């Protein structure tokens, strides 16, 4: 079954700076939708940002600081972060969207003040 | 007699389109390429684009950027298979040009600091003329009839069909307010947004700055730009519009015609007679067909391609032989008696 | 999201003048062109045989 690993999680000080990456165990990002998403403790996931072929979109709560990025030939998904807060710690799950939908297992992201 | 056939085209814009191949990577162009036709026999290729030609100005290009139309000369513009092309003419959504073959077509222009070029894998495949298969136009020969597209812009029985322009998402109207979300369409022109950020709701706000409270980011708008005249070319990367799909269909300039082409003419080859037997030496600049047949009930057609000099011995009984070289007429030719 | 994908064919409009046609053939008559000389009287016909 198709398969999403996310890495590059852990734990950073306040106005930092975090690489997430998250790899497939085939070549399927050509026709999915691949999506980050956000788990805080105790609540639902919601979108931090989506890419495709013909662009990207980041959420307004993480707006002018994340960023998206997408490398197929490598089969991997990108994530950067900068000037992180205490408020944007949480679960950060790799989507794989299209057809079917697939689940990354997650990576913990802590910010520290 | 030219004014009216231009005038038709006043009634479409130019616009985007993707092409998969940029200075970088895969964009959505403004000069994206519809499809490429090559049926003539000179290597004149006529193209289909998503600019336009001509808008009464003489040598230039318009184009869409953005939703911002913009003009330049034809001169700004460069093309390429392998080798460079040469322009020739163009109108509407086409251009006609005279290029040289491959199996890729690239086309590009310089803004002020930046390059738009896209190219396509399509191929574009050289058609001579005649029993000689030459790569480049020559200079001289024998004149004969041919077919190649039309320099001119007359219209004649072909015409294909346009539609509304759609309805497509403008990012830049969506913007955000000090408290709400906001929607500020470009004065002069309605529009519309659809927003899920509260219950379901649609608007039309028309010449009139909306701000929109329930919405928090700019991500549960969206605004679509509307534009009610300009009807579009049958294409499939811009959407649809709504109500019949359908307003009218216009001639298309540079069809295929006839005109008169010089073919090239090859040299004369060496004979020799002998008894029931004739010897041919053969100097073939290029390749060339031999096409050989005997008089008879019975062919025994030879047709063949000759491109080194060569030697070669048939034979000729009284009942005749003939033969065809390259270009020139036909050669017969009886036996006797010796 | 649906999409409807519609396609078809029709023939190139560049093919007015060259195209090729399809005939059924038979039944064969011959005609012919003659220069005729008969008691000094010369004349040229056009004749079905």
């Amino acid at each position: 079954d198709v398969q999403l690993q996310a890495s590059g999680g852990g734990s950073v000080q306040a106005g930092g700076s975090l690489r997430l990456s998250c790899v497939a165990s085939q070549n399927l990002f050509e026709y999915y939708t691949m999506g980050w998403y956000r788990q805080v403790p105790g609540s639902q996931r919601e979108r931090v940002a989506l890419i495709n072929n013909g662009g990207s979109n980041v959420a307004g709560s993480v707006e002018g600081r994340f960023t998206i990025s997408r490398d197929n030939a490598k089969n991997s998904i990108y994530l950067q972060m900068n000037n992180l807060k205490p408020e944007d710690s949480a679960v950060y799950y790799c989507r794989a969207f299209g057809p079917a939908d697939y689940w990354g297992q997650g990576t913990q992201v802590t910010v520290s003040s | 007699s030219t004014e009216e056939l231009f005038n038709e085209y006043k009634l479409t814009r130019p616009y985007m389109a993707r092409c998969i191949r940029c200075a970088v990577g895969s964009c959505h162009s403004p000069i994206a390429i519809e499809a490429v036709k090559s049926d003539g026999h000179d290597g004149y290729v006529r193209l289909q684009t998503s600019s336009q030609y001509g808008l009464l100005k003489g040598r230039t290009m318009r184009y869409d950027m953005h939703g911002t139309i913009k003009e330049i000369p034809l001169h700004q513009v460069s093309l390429y298979t392998s080798r460079p092309c040469h322009i020739v003419d163009g109108h509407g959504y086409f251009l006609l040009a005279r290029c040289p073959a491959g199996d890729s077509i690239t086309m590009e222009f310089k803004k002020d600091s930046v390059r738009h070029s896209c190219s396509v894998p399509y191929e574009v495949k050289f058609n001579p003329v005649g029993r000689e298969l030459y790569t480049h136009p020559p200079e001289h020969g024998v004149e004969q009839a041919c077919q190649v597209y039309a320099h001119d812009a007359q219209n004649r029985g072909a015409y294909v069909e346009m539609h509304l322009p759609g309805s497509e998402v403008d990012s830049s109207l969506v913007s955000l307010s000090g408290s709400s979300v906001t929607v500020t369409p470009p004065d002069g022109t309605s529009a519309l947004v659809e927003c899920e950020c509260g219950g379901t709701k649609i608007s039309e706000t028309i010449n009139k700055t909306k701000q929109f409270s329930q919405c928090t980011k700019k991500e549960q708008c969206r605004a679509y730009r509307l534009q009610n005249d300009k009807w579009v070319y049958n294409s499939d990367k811009l959407p649809k519009a709504a109500g019949a799909t359908l307003k009218g269909k216009l001639h298309v300039p540079f069809l295929l015609a006839d005109g008169k082409c010089t073919v090239p003419l090859a040299p004369e080859p060496m004979i020799t007679f002998g008894f029931r037997s004739v010897s041919l030496k053969l100097h073939p600049k290029n390749p060339t067909y031999l096409i050989t047949r005997q008089l008879a009930d019975e062919p025994h057609y030879t047709h063949e391609l000759i491109s080194e000099p060569a030697v070669r011995n048939f034979t000729v009984t009284e009942k005749g032989w003939e033969f065809v070289w390259g270009n020139h007429p036909p050669k017969r030719f009886w036996a006797q008696e010796t | 999201n649906t999409q409807v994908s519609k396609a078809y064919v029709m023939k190139s409009d560049d093919c007015l003048a060259d195209h090729a046609e399809a005939y059924k053939a038979h039944t064969a008559s011959v005609q012919a062109f003659l220069n005729i000389t008969v008691g000094e009287h010369s004349i040229v016909t056009t004749v079905y045989v």
